[PDB]
DNA sequence: TGCATCCGTGAGTCGAGGGTAATAAGTTGCGAGTGAAGGTTTTGTTTTGACATTCAGTGCTGTC
């Protein structure tokens, strides 16, 4: 600033905290799962949900999950395919739709 | 020029100036007497906390603002603490006296 | 073509601001003779004349 | 009304006070969303809330009369 | 999260480790290709946080597989981020340094030892030593020893003696001394000699030591030990985009830290010789104070900018800082600019704005309606939704737009209308619309003057922009009762245009049946816009209570006055509109408008003088030229006439008669006589030159120049413009500013000269260098004009308490100059007041002053009523409604819970910028009053005065006065005082160039106590014969009779002295220099002849504020009583006062002239000196005080044209006045002045009726105004603007505390200010406390 | 009661294009640390004795 008004502190941005629309659509991506899991089951729900680890501190795996239902884990990615095949025809994946469009 | 929510500074998580950095405006000291003689309180806490510092309200302002709950939940601005570090700096002990 | 405000004048006092357009006016009286003077192509005669 | 509050003010008796107890009407309409007492005319949730002004029937006190009602027949449901 | 209150204190150096979280140890903070934080660095991860999400640096603990683990090879946890603004570190030194606050401004750490600074000069330089503390008694503490001389303290005794050279030394000397032993001995002596300038000094420590008693501050943290290092967000090191980086300044300045400890600790190990120690420990303190105060110590400290640092105060210090520009003002969201323009079809509450603009301004309003439309699915759809051009986002755009007003900002702000809230209206542009009638309101117009745009987002604000804040809410400007829509330009003239009344019009004398039908007749062409024509109307009136009255009349009015009738909402008469309508009836037919029928009709009214004004200029058309422009023929004669005259007077300096000065005033005069009568030379031949003829001969009627209607409009200017154009532009002179000889005889119609133009811009470049820094020293006077202000909210509807000031006219000097009811106007009455019929009390000892009670009390004939002003109101923190009146802004009773005083600190400041640019005779009829008069009959009958208090003033019979004027001390009339004068003649008269000492007493003369070669000369009149005893001046006489006082004693026959009838004092003149005495011994002279004639701005606003007395005081009378004189010239005169009981001798500058004699008698409330005239509040009231300031400044608007009420001027009166210097004691301290509230509350505690008399009794202060901002209890209302080194060292060396109460304060943290709607909240927070 | 010797303020928004440079030693070991690389290890994933079960491949039986 070549009157004594402005300096380069004035010119630099912080890209750290969040995007003001980024920050909204977490939460619209988080509100938008939710009832997408309301279309399923209790079993169905705890075995791709916390897998992933929505909502829980943690990430779950295959062997967690066999070791405590009984002991399988082969079939509990064949159960999250019938969780992937009712939600991927397009009745239930239109809230869905535009968060695929990242 | 106009701006709705744009970019920010790193030092007191300000807006920015001009109509070339994407910047908001200036509202000068001048203007704060002359908002203050109207008993208008509420946009001087609005055009401080909720849309030039105060991180939590500018951000549930914003929120907010797409659902239509006009509400404001204010604080306090971050340019007033960037005040204590420096006046703590220089050996001054400077605190809150907690209600 | 423009309309414009009369009385920015008499505080500014630009009395040679309206002697722009009184000198002027009739050069666009001499441009309206010549013009009017070459659809009618009378000869050099009338244009060394004039 | 869209031009004027001052008959707004010869009603309460304050300027500052119809910025709260408009406001105060207002938040209870505004996400509250409850029954307005005037007619829409087309109008935003600040318009009515003045409109509701000038015939004398959201004041202070009525703004508390009506939920003081409402708090103990609510507190008459709990248990 | 919610805080009380502050505190601020002196931190100790056991806070600084519980503060903190890692000691610094080592400069590095990013290696050179690894762009990392070091471990044991400044950025480093150990002491202050993480930065990337649950991620160490090597990678051993992640992704939440262990919660609560540091990752202990590299040092760095896994915890949550950003703590990089919030954590701070530290550093422990190896040798102690000294605060740079604390020491080189009074000291406050040599000035606690009162030790002088060049004493601590040699101690924390390393130049000589100092003792800590003599073992024996031979010595005594505080004495500096020279390193030669401490060796011989050495080498005489060795082990009885203990002193160092250091900051240790100092140190030593803080954990050493005891208080309770010094501040009872202070206590001791201070009742044996208390002469004030040592006694100041046990003012001063007593404070001192005692400030860090009671309080819990020690003076041994006052010297560095350990220091507190900035979070790294606040000392960053950033890159740019092209890989290169910029750094804050503190990281240089803390890595001068690190490095020259590292090199004391280890030249420690080595053991320098002691030589090099010193200056190992002299770099450090060189070096602490490079962060604190960087050119402050010795010579400044540069690097390779070869320019200054900003240091770690100047991030606080200035406006650089953060106080000034970064906290009160700010950057903000939700805004933009453009340029304005014009709309003559917006309506007043209405703008214009573009959708452009709007759009991408309300684009957060936008994503909410949609999804509660459903056309967008979710937030990022949404934000698609806007590029794709949607009729919908144009059918949501509107729909979030009505009803949500939006602020307009223009910069200066001077004033509150600077700001206003409209509410908006699209328009297929890129340009802000604006109505045209807010253009008084700004000062402004449409040559590209860029605006600001705001928006109120939440519901509270939205309302303030409705209810507080619309436009039609307030009209009424804080100034005056006149309204700021004043119609700008052309409304003026498309009325003045209409309503006039010619004969030129056809259909002049025929019958119309109503307004409306003169459209039938005058568009048809049957009917002219002026042509007086007799029509019939119905008007109303309101002579029942609030009901219309019908009546219908006929008027032989005009056709263009009629049609102004189609609008005006049947309260006015007909008389109002049968004028020409200037700019003077039209602000009035506004203001008498809503003085009738209420406000809300004269903003519907003024909407519909807008759309005419335009329409009928636009069927008139106002057109200029050089053939309106016209030059009378005497032009060439009337300068010709007096061009064979400068060739006169020419002549006569050329014989050699005329001076230097008598030629120069008259060749000014004869070339500028004339200029003035070409005034006269226009004015006849341009005002009725026309001739229209009409049913006669000819006709004298108003002019058809197309000039003179411009100006008794009020477009642009007046009859003093013309003068410019049509005559000679009058004189002209040199940026010097002398005037002129030979002045102009061209213009702008035939053509100046090369040289007229040359001289020309003299005047005009002059004329803008001289006001482009005169709008610098406003926007300086208003900065601190609001800050004495800043505490000013009412509080309570009464205090009930005395009464107060007193209303009376102004109209000394001419005329009338202010009628007392609109003084009287918008107010509450004081006493107890009535009607000149004896007892006819129209006030229950208070009333509210408007218009029609003010109309009574213009059919009295009375004049004088009092009336409560601040002074006299004494509620605490605040001002009463029932001592303000009439809020002039809002124009009815003022409420509670506004502001007062920063609405008079930008009314006060606004027209600053708009201002810089014998023999007494009667005038007419009436009574006669000269009283507080002390005369004589002299020898030629009429009242001939011998006392200084008198002066005439001319009255009419009823008894409100007509004039007034100063006679002097000693003034010949003509007619008597108490009896009938007629208009024209010459009463009083007197030589300006003495002030006579004539004598009332009547006596012979005899030459007395002087013979010539003492105290006096003998000069005889050489021509005359006549002269007596001739006295000189005071430097040129001998010293040995210049002891003796020199009298010309009045005796008689007998040998006695004629004393004064009523007295037995002596009469003899005790006369001084100059004053020669014309007639000889033995002479009676008479009763009433002279024995000796003695013959001979804008800144000047920041002296009658800004609390500064001049360089020549007029000194008053400190005590009455029989005075006589005294020393001789040992400096300055002394004065020897002895009172008729009472009880002071002091200086005069006797080289002026005094005005009492040496036994003259004096009372209180007169000048001894000559001169401008502190003192008034010393010895008289405190009405009186307030009184001479308010008639001079707002004296200085009159001046220069500008109205504002006075009662703005004496709020500042109030905040004039806090403080109060005490006499006595017994329940506090002793003369300290205080706080005068204060000082009124232990008199309700201790002096009421809980003791008989224990307290102390007081005056009133007064600060310069410029620091009574800095002498406050708060401390950041203070440190927020000026000063901020000081005003945080003595805040924190007593350990003061805040309320947050002032405004500023509330405002700078995020807090609701303690005013108008955050009123009715912070009493609840008040009512809190107390329950709780 | 001066005599000077330093202290410290001078309105307010936008636009403006981008920017630094002086100087200086090598040679020598040896330590701590960025890579590639040993593929084996804890965890994703493949088929077979069989049984309660759904079910489809055999003929049957029954009706209209
Ligand atoms: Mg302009
Ligand atoms: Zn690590
Ligand atoms: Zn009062």
């Amino acid at each position: 600033g070549d009157d004594e008004d402005s300096h380069l502190g004035d010119f630099i941005e912080d890209t750290t905290l969040e995007l003001p629309l980024d920050s909204a659509t977490t939460e619209s991506l988080r509100a938008a799962t939710h009832d997408v899991l309301a279309g399923l089951t209790a079993r169905e729900a705890k075995v791709l949900r916390m897998r992933f680890g929505i909502d829980m501190n943690t990430d779950y795996t295959l062997e967690e999950v066999g070791k405590q239902f009984d002991v399988t884990r082969e079939r509990i990615r064949q159960i999250e395919a019938k969780a992937l095949r009712k939600l991927r025809h397009p009745s239930r994946s239109e809230v869905l739709r535009s968060f695929l469009d990242d | 020029h106009a701006r709705s929510t744009g970019s920010y500074s790193l030092v007191t998580q300000q807006p920015l100036g001009g109509k070339a950095q994407f910047g908001g405006q200036r509202f000068g000291e001048m203007e704060v007497w002359a908002l203050e003689a109207y008993g208008a309180a509420y946009t001087l806490q609005e055009m401080l906390t909720v849309k030039s510092d105060d991180v939590n309200g500018r951000t549930k302002m914003y929120k907010n603002i797409v659902d239509g709950n006009h509400q404001m939940e204010p604080g306090m601005p971050e340019s007033f603490n960037v005040l204590l570090k420096e006046i703590r700096s220089l050996g001054i002990n400077i605190e809150l006296e907690d209600e | 073509d423009i309309v414009l405000n009369p009385l920015g004048v008499p505080s500014r006092m630009n009395i040679g601001q309206i002697l722009e357009t009184h000198l002027g006016m009739a050069a666009k009286g001499i441009g309206d003779k010549i013009n009017a003077m070459l659809k009618q192509q009378q000869e050099v005669a009338k244009l060394r004349e004039f | 009304a869209r031009v004027t509050v001052q008959d707004a003010v010869e009603k309460i008796g304050n300027r500052f006070d119809l910025v709260l107890v408009a406001a105060r009407r207002a938040r209870q309409m505004q996400v509250g969303g409850k029954d307005p007492l005037v007619p829409e005319e087309n109008d935003k949730t600040t318009v009515i809330a003045l409109r509701e002004i000038e015939e004398g029937l959201i004041n202070n006190q009525i703004l508390d009369v009506r939920e003081r009602q409402e708090q103990q027949e609510q507190e008459a449901a709990e248990l | 999260e919610e805080f009380d209150a502050i505190k601020i204190a002196l931190a100790s150096p056991d806070m600084i480790r519980s503060w903190s979280f890692g000691e610094v140890k080592k400069p590095e903070t990013i290696n050179y290709r690894t762009f990392k934080p070091e471990r044991d660095g400044l950025f480093c991860a150990r002491i202050f946080g993480p930065v990337k999400d649950y991620e160490c640096l090597c990678g051993k603990y992640k992704r939440l597989k262990h919660r609560g683990v540091i990752c202990e090879k590299c040092g760095v946890e896994v915890t949550q981020t950003k703590v990089r603004r919030e954590r701070m570190g530290h550093i422990e030194l190896a040798s102690p340094t000294a605060h740079i606050w604390f020491l080189k401004s009074p000291s406050r750490i040599g000035l606690l030892l009162d030790m002088p600074l060049r004493d601590i000069e040699r101690v924390l330089y390393f130049e000589s030593y100092v003792v800590i503390e003599g073992g024996m008694t031979n010595l005594e503490r505080q004495q500096i020893l020279t390193e030669e001389q401490y060796l011989d303290a050495l080498e005489e005794f060795g082990d009885e003696f203990d002193a160092k050279m250091g900051a240790e030394a100092i140190q030593a000397l803080l954990k050493s001394m005891d208080l309770e032993q010094e501040c009872e001995q202070l206590r001791e002596e201070l009742n044996e000699t208390n002469s004030e300038t040592k006694r100041k000094k046990l003012t001063k420590r007593i404070k001192l030591l005692e400030a860090f008693v009671q309080s819990g501050n020690k003076p041994e943290w006052m010297i560095l030990t350990v220091l507190p290092v900035l979070p790294p967000d606040l000392r960053p090191l950033v890159p740019l985009d092209g890989g290169r980086f910029a750094t804050s300044d503190l990281n240089d300045l803390y890595r001068r830290v690190i490095n020259r400890n590292n090199r004391l600790k280890r030249l420690l190990d080595l053991a320098a010789p002691d030589i090099i120690v010193r200056n190992e420990k002299r770099m450090l303190q060189e070096a602490v104070d490079a962060l604190l105060d960087n050119g402050r110590r010795g010579r400044a400290i540069t690097g390779s900018n070869k320019r200054p640092l900003k240091s770690l105060a100047d991030m606080i210090k200035g406006k650089q800082g953060r106080f000034r520009q970064n906290l009160l003002g700010k950057r903000v969201d939700y805004s933009g600019r453009s340029v304005i323009t014009v709309g003559p079809y917006l309506r007043l509450h209405q703008c214009g704005l573009p959708k452009k603009m709007a759009l991408e301004l309300f684009k957060p309003f936008i994503y909410g309606k949609l999804e509660l439309r459903g056309l967008a699915t979710t937030i990022k759809a949404a934000k698609k939704m806007v590029e794709r051009e949607e009729a919908v986002v144009w059918d949501i755009l509107d729909e979030v737009i009505r009803e949500h007003p939006v602020l307009l900002n223009r910069a200066p702000t001077l004033h509150r209308l600077g700001i206003q809230a409209f509410e908006p209206v699209l328009i297929e542009g890129k340009a802000i619309q604006l109505h045209p009638l807010v253009c008084a309101a700004y000062n402004a117009d449409f040559d590209g003057d860029q605006m600001a745009v705001h928006v109120p987002l939440t519901l509270e604000a939205q309302l303030e922009a409705r209810a507080l804040m619309m436009s039609t809410n307030n009209i009424l400007s804080p100034a005056n009762g006149e309204p700021i829509i004043v119609p700008s330009q052309d409304v003026v003239l498309g009325l003045y245009y209409m309503t006039r009344d010619c004969v030129n019009a056809k259909g002049e004398g025929m019958v119309l049946t109503g307004p409306k039908e003169a459209e039938r007749l005058y568009r048809s062409g049957l009917a002219s816009l002026h042509a007086r024509v007799k029509v019939r109307i119905t008007e109303y009136e309101k002579d029942a209570n609030g009901e219309l009255v019908a009546k219908t009349s006929l008027k032989d009015t005009t056709v263009g006055r009629a049609i102004l009738w189609m609008i005006v909402p049947k309260g006015l008469p007909y008389s109002i509109v049968n004028q020409a309508l200037g700019k003077k009836a039209i602000s009035k037919m506004l203001n008498t408008c809503y003085r009738i029928l209420g406000l809300k009709p004269t903003v519907i009214f003024a909407d519909q003088i807008m759309y005419t004004g335009f329409a009928y200029a636009a069927r008139s058309g106002a057109s200029v030229g050089i053939d309106d422009m016209v030059i009378p023929e005497k032009k060439h004669e009337i300068i010709s006439e007096a061009e064979a005259e400068v060739a006169e007077i020419q002549e006569q300096f050329q014989s050699g008669l005329v001076t230097a000065g008598e030629r120069y005033n008259k060749v000014i005069d004869i070339w500028a006589a004339a200029n003035d009568r070409v005034s006269k030379a226009m004015m006849d031949n341009l005002q009725t030159e026309t001739v229209i003829n009409r049913d006669g001969q000819e006709e004298k009627q108003v002019s058809f120049n197309s000039i003179y209607m411009m100006a008794d409009s009020g477009a642009r200017g007046s009859a003093a413009q013309i003068r410019q154009l049509a005559g000679m532009r009058g004189l002209m002179a040199k940026p010097d500013g002398s005037i002129i000889e030979t002045p102009i005889t061209a213009n702008f119609r035939e053509g100046l000269n090369v040289l007229q133009y040359f001289i020309s811009t003299h005047g005009a470049r002059k004329g803008l260098a001289d006001t482009a820094l005169k709008t610098a020293n406003s926007g300086y006077l208003t900065r601190r004009l609001v800050d004495v202000a800043q505490d000013l909210v009412v509080t309570e509807d009464d205090c009930g308490t005395h009464e107060g000031i007193m209303m009376t006219p102004v109209i000394e000097g001419g005329d009338v100059k202010e009628p007392l009811r609109d003084r009287v106007l918008g107010r509450v009455t004081a006493e107890d007041v009535l009607k000149p019929g004896t007892a006819d009390i129209l006030v229950p000892r208070n009333t509210l002053l408007h218009e029609q009670w003010c109309d009574l009390l213009e059919e009295n004939s009375v004049d004088a009523v009092k009336v409560r002003s601040v002074v006299s109101c004494d509620t605490d923190f605040g001002v009463c409604a029932h001592c303000y009146g009439r809020d002039l802004a809002r124009g009815h009773i003022i409420n509670k819970g506004e502001a007062i005083g920063v609405i008079a600190a930008q009314s006060i400041g606004e027209p600053g910028t708009q201002l810089t640019m014998s023999s007494i005779q009667v005038k007419n009829k009436g009574s006669i009053k000269l009283s507080n008069v002390k005369s004589v009959v002299n020898s030629s009958g009429k009242l001939v005065i011998t006392s200084r208090n008198t002066e005439l003033k001319l009255i009419d019979e009823f008894g409100r006065t007509k004039e007034s004027y100063k006679v002097p001390y000693g003034a010949v009339l003509a007619k008597g005082d108490g009896e009938q004068v007629a208009g024209g003649e010459t009463v009083a008269n007197w030589d300006p160039h003495t002030m006579p000492v004539i004598t009332e007493v009547s006596g012979f003369v005899r030459f007395t106590d002087m013979i010539d070669g003492q105290t006096i000369t003998r000069q005889t009149d050489e021509l005359t014969g006549l002269s007596s005893l001739v006295v000189l001046d005071s430097a040129e006489r001998t010293a040995g009779g210049k002891d003796l006082r020199p009298a010309l004693k009045i005796v008689d026959a007998q040998g006695n002295d004629v004393l004064i009838p009523g007295t037995d004092m002596p009469a003899q003149y005790f006369l001084p220099g100059k004053a020669i005495v014309q007639l000889e011994d033995g002479v009676q002279i008479s009763s009433g002849d002279t024995l000796a004639r003695i013959p001979q701005g804008l800144p000047r606003v920041a002296d009658l504020f800004e609390a500064r007395r001049p360089k020549e005081p007029a000194i008053l009378a400190e005590i009455s009583g029989i005075v006589s004189f005294g020393k001789e010239t040992k400096g300055k005169r002394r004065l020897v006062i002895t009172p008729v009981d009472g009880s002071y001798e002091e200086m005069i500058p006797k080289w002026r002239q005094l005005n009492v004699f040496e036994g003259e008698r004096v009372e209180r409330g007169d000048v001894i000196s000559d001169g401008p005239e502190h003192d008034i509040l010393r010895l008289r009231g405190v009405h009186a005080v307030t009184r001479y300031i308010v008639n001079e400044v707002q004296d200085v608007y009159r001046l220069q044209g500008v109205k504002i009420n006075d009662k703005h001027i004496e709020v500042i009166v109030r905040q004039m006045l806090r403080k109060a210097t005490i006499v006595n004691a017994g329940s506090s301290d002793f003369l300290e002045g205080e706080q005068v509230e204060y000082s009124r509350v232990k008199i309700a505690n201790r002096e009421l009726e809980a003791n008989g008399k224990v307290g102390a009794t007081y005056s009133r202060d007064l600060l310069g105004i410029t620091k009574a901002s800095l002498a406050t209890e708060s401390f950041i209302s203070a440190a927020s603007f000026q000063e901020t080194t000081r005003v945080l060292t003595e805040a924190a060396v007593a350990g003061k505390r805040d309320e947050l109460r002032g405004l500023k304060e509330n405002v700078i943290v995020g807090r609701l200010i303690p005013a108008g709607t955050g009123y009715a909240y912070h009493q609840d927070r008040m009512r809190r406390r107390a329950a709780g």
